[PDB]
């Protein structure tokens, strides 16, 4: 199965609600640029022949990990829709 | 390895005043059995083409000094009258088995590779029966009985598996 | 190798011509063999004699028939898509009322197929297959009444289809029913149009079946004889003229409507025997002297009022029964569409003398082989019966050769009403193989027929029986009718017998269809054989006894799905059939006569008969199989060998030294493996697939014609529009691929202009064999219309198993190939030889199927004794003997050991330790025969070879026979990804370079709607398929490393949008807020 | 402030709206002429009317029809949409 799944399902109100948490975040990794990470100092997602898996694996499966630690807030309405890709695309390269 | 015969395009064909078709040919080519003379013998064709009423015989093949063939009686094929027997032979000494379709041996343009069928074992058991000395019962006599196509004899076959071990035991040194 | 058969029952008379359904069918039906001297008449004569006299004067009649001159040979027809025709000439003369003229000049119509030494046709270009139907013999039948278990009612039927069905109904309200066209009406009206009159009528009619006040009612119409007919027809719906229209009427006299069956069998059978008596003319037929006799009213009638009345004999017919169900074998159904044009023929002829201009005409004025050649032409290629002949291998087509199916012209066996005739009935007894149905729908419908059995004079299936005379069994023997053979008390060829006389007193015996137990004194007949109970489809089973007849029915079709493998092997247990069938079947060739061996070339054959002669054989080398597979025929003599008539001279496809070998005799260990062989599973070690053990040929005709269109006609050569030197190497000759190449997957074999040249399709193709084209000087070839030239690309390659490769037993026992695991970790036997297929034992139990348990442990003592046998459908092999061969065997496995100097090993000890505890071996008894005793039980020692640790407890072993199938997995490997879309809509179909992605469908919808893939699912709607904007967007996200593009509307949305308002409705998206909302 | 569609409106076009989405009426049956594979004026196809062939099918136009005709599924519905309406012989 995948990575602690079931501490995920306990932190969202519904099932289908983790989905489309994972799905927003994961695009945001990489779109606005693949550094957007709060986990990348140790214990970071690793490959294989070459632990080069530090920089660019596979989105969501970095989504979940980050949602792994309650460093990350979510909800219906957080932060206004627009000031979004403002915020992010102006603090990150 | 490879054969190409002279009247031949691809091997579900048939030459005339030839009994046997080329399938049937090829494949009592694989049952034979040579035996190189020198590390070097990488890589050697042997070649042979005889006519009228006659048995074709491996032996029949045209000597190339060091090679040999243990599989002298191997009936290949039969003329007819005037059989336009004409091949080339291409042999190599590899390891194990090989897909005809994985290696693709081109000698001649019109050509057809074939399957690897090395190692020079027919068959191999290992008996534990009992002690024979020791004021210990419990101990072991193991036994083991090898049968080889020609090419290695049972020693010979015997020393390199048990080398090819011993090497591999020292893969274990440089930790993590 | 050594052959033992355990046969105990005396196989009398020996098997029938296997293939004589179709062969003297087809003979007797077009008497052409011997001149028209030996006048025969049924068939091809008969069909003149009836509609050949001809008169409107126009009086022109049949004098003599002949033809057979073959066009082109046989090969030659395949080939060139040619029909195996025979030109038909006919000779006929006319004469006029005005005495004079003898006009007999040579008039021919048509060519007719003709019938291969097989038994098959060659239609055009391709091989067919007239297959048999079933129906009820067009006869006088009495059945209970629908739905009222009040009285009965009789039902007369006499084809072909243009037979009008009256029935019989016993209306109670009073008087008796005709049912004729849907219609009604008061049966006596009729009979007084047959001249009946009241007095004549009642009297030898209900003198019992007072009931008679029934008919003998009409004191007011019944008192007018021929007038009779004048109201008879005012019946009639239709509303003509009450004058000498008798037409109607008349069509029911002697011509064709009444069944103008053979006079004698045919009709008369459900005449005399269940009624009547005599059989006055053909059918109810006689409208000479103006008045009508038919001694077939007057019957039909005198048994209603005997069943509703007394016993005169309990006249109950059965449906089903086949003693009143009629066969249609090749001869009939040809031979009917014949008489079809025959009446279209004489249509014409009839007409062309209205407008004849006076005796200066005859031959042609009066033949045209249009009407005729027509017909048919129309049966042989547009007739659901022939069909294409199921080539997957010698057995296939012989048993496709033979079968049977109810659907046909749909006047005998509909569609959606026959749940009935789908069981097996009693009557099917040794008549029909109860297990050579089809699987899925249509089962029950078609289904062969039996072994020995064989279709009489006119259809009904008889079958052999042995005559008794009291205790002592007869070596004479007769077909006896599915109707007869109720008759008498038949009893079972087990039965013991000393010599020639019976032995226990308690006999088994089937009396009426009935399992019964009778007396050494009751005996009139016994079963000739156990084979005759079943079809050769399945008489090549094991061990039939110990299988299901459901799970048999598998193994039984499954042979005929088997794949001839390059190196055929005889099943290591056979039921002596084998010999037989590839000799019927023609997989291989005989000598005709004895004498001495000439020429052994690898593709001709010549020898010397003794009586002075000298005669070669065509080898026909690698022929294209139907199927696409091997047709080799390899030549098992050798020069200068004194032969013997009928002796083996080159093997079948599938055959081996005469015996049928239609698969391979490996090595088997049953028993689980490390899941590899979960359901059905089958591991196999790598050792068989290293000395060419499974493997065949396959071949792939790609056919491209040089079409002519108006737009300037496609030309044939190396001209390819895109200046490609990389692929014109192959392409030698002007536009055809060289000979022998090596295409692979997207390469040219040929080149079409306009550039179409035709490709390598998807997947693969193999190396070339031989080609062959078609100019404009067709030598004589039926080019086509609009056809400039044609040409042909046989191409092939091996069949090595691999992984997707599956393989099933005569048994029934089908799977699939899991791993391969190599000889090296494959569990072996204590003395080397390891195991090759690892089958798993959870297959047996559910599946009633302990036969192969059996061939196994026969094989497993054929291994040693090097030996094959041959076991009996039921007289086959039986446990004692088997053990005492098998223990012989052990003196040989293990008695070598012994003298070479070394006993049991350690490992063979805790194994028996076990065995002991497992109650498998008797404790206190000595490791030798423990291992012996354990041995006799068909299981041994076994080592694994991964760990070299043996499997505690001895494992089953032996050589069971199994086989490939058809179904490969060439024709499955669809991997796609980008590539072409729909022309039309906008699917991503493929077809030349690339694949077309499966079908979604609604189904998978759902399910994918209940996970709640939102997103997954839009995916498959839109960016995968239609809205090609997305598509391509997401292509460039893809290749750019960026996120694919999320459709904002689906072209299928804004697209209906407008399509809508292209026709008044006003479309109009709104949004959360009663709002406009832009679309575009 | 583009909030996704959630209501969907279904209902009679009056000719005002006709020519509303309407951008340019074509009033000549001809498709595209034989001499050069570009439509002829006011075509079935015409460049101005939908738009560029090249770097069009979601433009449309419209046919000014002399006199009024009839939205025959208004009329022939099983149920006559306006005979019923006006009492007129529903079919009839």
């Amino acid at each position: 199965a995948e990575p602690g799944i079931d501490k995920l399902f306990g932190m969202v109100d519904s099932k289908y609600r983790l989905t489309v948490v994972v799905a927003k975040r994961a695009q945001q990794l990489l779109r606005h640029g693949f550094k957007n990470t709060v986990l990348e100092p140790e214990e970071r997602p690793k490959m294989q022949t070459l632990e080069g898996l530090f920089d660019d694996p596979n989105a969501v499966t970095w989504a979940m990990k980050e949602l792994l630690t309650g460093r990350l807030v979510f909800g219906e309405n957080l932060v206004p829709e627009d000031r979004l890709q403002k915020e992010m695309e102006r603090l990150y390269p | 390895t490879s054969v190409y015969i002279e009247d031949v395009l691809h091997e579900f064909s048939t030459i005339p005043g030839v009994k046997e078709d080329v399938v049937e040919i090829i494949l009592n080519l694989k049952e034979l059995v040579v035996r190189f003379l020198n590390p070097s013998l990488q890589t050697v064709t042997l070649l042979l083409k005889a006519e009228g009423p006659k048995e074709v015989k491996a032996r029949d093949f045209l000597p190339v000094a060091d090679v040999e063939i243990m599989n002298p009686d191997l009936h290949i094929a039969t003329l007819e009258e005037g059989g336009r027997l004409n091949m080339e032979v291409r042999v190599d000494r590899g390891v194990g088995y090989v897909p005809a379709e994985k290696h693709g041996i081109k000698d001649r343009i019109n050509a057809i590779p074939v399957d690897a069928v090395f190692s020079p074992v027919r068959r191999v058991a290992f008996q534990v029966e009992d002690t024979r000395l020791g004021q210990r019962t419990d101990l072991d006599k193991l036994t083991l009985r090898i049968w080889t196509d020609g090419s290695v004899t049972p020693l010979e076959a015997l020393n390199q598996a048990v080398e090819i071990l011993r090497e591999h035991l020292t893969y274990f040194s440089n930790p993590q | 190798m050594e052959i033992k058969r355990f046969g105990r029952i005396r196989e009398v008379i020996p098997l029938p011509p296997l293939t004589e359904i179709q062969v003297e069918s087809y003979r007797r039906a077009l008497q052409a063999d011997v001149p028209p001297e030996k006048r025969e008449n049924v068939g091809i004569q008969a069909a003149f004699r009836e509609t050949f006299p001809i008169e409107e004067g126009l009086v022109l009649d049949f004098l003599e028939y002949r033809l057979g001159e073959p066009p082109f040979p046989q090969d030659e027809c395949r080939e060139k898509d040619l029909t195996y025709q025979a030109p038909l000439y006919a000779r006929l003369q006319l004469i006029h009322k005005d005495t004079g003229l003898i006009k007999e000049d040579e008039v021919f119509l048509g060519h007719i197929p003709l019938m291969t030494e097989d038994g098959s046709f060659i239609i055009n270009g391709a091989d067919r297959v007239i297959v048999s139907q079933i129906h009820r013999s067009p006869g006088v039948y009495f059945t209970p009444d629908p739905a009222r278990p009040g009285r009965y009612i009789a039902s007369i039927i006499p084809l072909p289809k243009r037979g009008p069905w009256i029935d019989l109904e016993v209306e109670p309200n009073g008087v008796v029913s005709m049912k004729v066209n849907k219609r009604k009406f008061p049966l006596v009206l009729l009979l007084r149009v047959l001249g009946y009159d009241q007095e004549t009528l009642a009297r030898e009619l209900g003198a019992y079946g007072e009931l008679v006040q029934g008919l003998m009612d009409e004191s007011v119409f019944a008192m007018r004889p021929e007038e009779a007919l004048i109201r008879l027809f005012t019946l009639l719906r239709p509303g003509d003229p009450p004058k000498r229209d008798k037409a109607v009427a008349y069509v029911y006299g002697l011509i064709a409507d009444p069944r103008r069956y053979d006079l004698g069998e045919a009709g008369r059978y459900k005449a005399e025997e269940k009624l009547g008596i005599r059989l006055s003319g053909r059918t109810l037929a006689r409208f000479e002297d103006g008045e009508f006799k038919d001694e077939v009213f007057l019957p039909t009638l005198r048994y209603l009022f005997a069943l509703t009345a007394g016993v005169p004999g309990h006249e109950v017919d059965d449906i089903d029964h086949l003693g009143n169900r009629r066969i249609r074998t090749v001869g009939e159904l040809m031979t009917d569409q014949f008489r079809v044009g025959l009446a279209r023929l004489a249509r014409g002829v009839r007409e062309r003398m209205l407008m004849g201009s006076e005796d200066s005409l005859t031959p042609a004025k009066l033949v045209n082989s249009r009407p005729l050649e027509a017909a048919i032409r129309e049966f042989f290629s547009r007739s659901q019966l022939s069909q294409f002949k199921d080539e997957t291998n010698p057995l296939s087509s012989l048993r496709h050769k033979r079968r049977i199916s109810a659907l046909g012209p749909g006047g005998l066996t509909r569609e959606r009403a026959g749940f009935d005739v789908r069981d097996v009935h009693r009557t099917h007894y040794g008549r029909i193989c109860p297990v050579e149905t089809p699987e899925g729908a249509n089962i029950g419908l078609i289904t062969s027929l039996a072994a020995y059995a064989r279709v009489d004079e006119l259809g009904f299936i008889r079958t052999p029986y042995r005559r008794v005379v009291g205790g002592v069994v007869t070596d004479e023997v007769v077909y006896m009718t599915a109707t007869e053979e109720d008759r008498y008390t038949i009893a079972q060829a087990n039965t013991p017998l000393e010599g020639n006389r019976i032995a226990a007193e308690r006999v088994v015996a089937r009396r009426k269809g009935e399992p019964v137990i009778v007396s050494p004194e009751e005996v009139e007949f016994m079963d000739v054989s156990p084979k005759q109970v079943f079809s050769v489809n399945t008489n090549l089973i094991p061990f039939l006894e110990h299988d299901d007849a459901n799970r048999a029915l598998m193994g039984s079709n499954m042979q005929t799905q088997a794949v001839p493998l390059i190196r055929a092997q005889a099943p290591v247990v056979m039921t002596g059939l084998e010999e037989r069938v590839v000799r019927d079947s023609l997989a291989a060739l005989y000598a005709e006569e004895d004498g001495e061996v000439a020429k052994v070339d690898g593709n001709r054959i010549v020898v010397r008969y003794e009586d002075g002669r000298l005669v070669e054989y065509p080898l026909r080398r690698f022929y294209r199989s139907n199927q696409g597979t091997a047709l080799d025929q390899r030549p098992r003599v050798v020069v200068g060998q004194r032969v013997r008539k009928g002796d083996l001279l080159a093997d079948g496809p599938a055959s081996e030294n005469g015996f049928l070998a239609l698969g391979q005799n490996v090595l088997v260990a049953i028993m689980p493996f490390d899941g590899y062989n979960f359901e059905d599973a089958i591991v196999i070690s790598e050792e068989l697939l290293k000395r060419d053990f499974y493997t065949s040929i396959h071949i792939e005709r790609y056919e491209i014609e040089a079409r002519d269109t108006k737009l300037g006609p496609e030309r044939i050569t190396r001209d390819i529009p895109h200046l490609s030197e990389a692929a014109l190497r192959d392409l030698d000759e002007e536009g055809v691929v060289r000979i022998g190449a090596e295409v692979k997957p997207g390469d040219i074999l040929v080149g079409r202009t306009s550039d179409t040249s035709l490709r390598v399709p998807p997947g693969e193709g193999g190396i070339v064999v031989r080609t062959v084209r078609l100019r404009r000087g067709d030598p004589g070839v039926e080019l086509k219309p609009g056809v400039r030239e044609v040409v042909r690309v046989y191409v092939a390659q091996k069949r090595k198993l691999q992984v997707g490769d599956k393989l099933a037993n005569r048994h029934g026992n089908k799977g699939v190939v899991a791993k391969i695991l190599p000889v090296e970790d494959m569990p072996h036997l204590p003395d080397g030889t390891p195991v090759d297929v690892i089958l798993n034992p959870l297959g047996v139990p559910s599946r009633m199927n302990l036969g192969q348990i059996l061939e196994t442990h026969l094989g497993l003592a054929g291994y040693f004794l090097g030996q094959r046998y041959i076991s009996p459908i039921f007289d086959g092999a039986k446990e004692p003997e088997i053990k005492e061969l098998l223990a012989q065997a052990f003196e040989v496995y293990f008695g070598k050991r012994k003298g070479e100097g070394f006993g049991v090993d350690k490992r063979e000890v805790e194994v028996l330790r076990r065995a002991e505890k497992l109650g498998l071996v008797t404790p206190g008894k000595t490791p030798e025969e423990q291992l012996k005793e354990l041995f006799l039980q068909g299981k041994v020692v076994l080592y694994d070879g991964r760990t070299g640790e043996p499997i505690e407890g001895p494992i089953v072993v032996g050589q069971m026979f199994i086989m490939k199938l058809y179904h490969m997995v060439e024709d499955k490997m669809h991997a796609r990804s980008t590539g072409p879309y729909s022309l039309i809509t906008q699917q991503p179909l493929g077809g030349k370079a690339q694949f077309g992605g499966q079908r979604f469908g609604e189904m998978e919808v759902w399910a994918l709607e209940a996970y709640g893939a939102a997103h997954t699912l839009q995916e498959m709607l839109t960016l995968k398929s239609d809205d090609i904007e997305g598509r391509n967007a997401a292509y460039e996200a893809i290749i750019k490393g960026e996120d694919v593009p999320e459709p904002s509307v689906p072209e299928s949305f804004r697209v209906l949008v407008k399509e809508l308002q292209a026709l008044a409705l006003d479309v109009q998206t709104l949004d959360e807020k009663d709002n406009p909302v832009d679309i575009f | 402030m583009k909030k996704e569609v959630r209501k969907v409106r279904i209902a009679l076009a009056s000719p005002e709206k006709i020519r509303s989405w309407s951008y340019g009426e074509v009033e000549k049956p001809e498709t595209i002429n034989y001499r050069t594979l570009k439509p002829e004026r006011d075509g079935l196809f015409d460049e101005r009317i939908f738009g560029p062939i090249k770097d069009r099918r979601y433009r449309m136009g419209h046919i000014e029809l002399a006199t009024p005709a009839a939205h025959i599924w208004f009329v022939k519905d099983v149920p006559s949409k306006i005979g019923t309406l006006l009492d007129l012989s529903a079919t009839e």
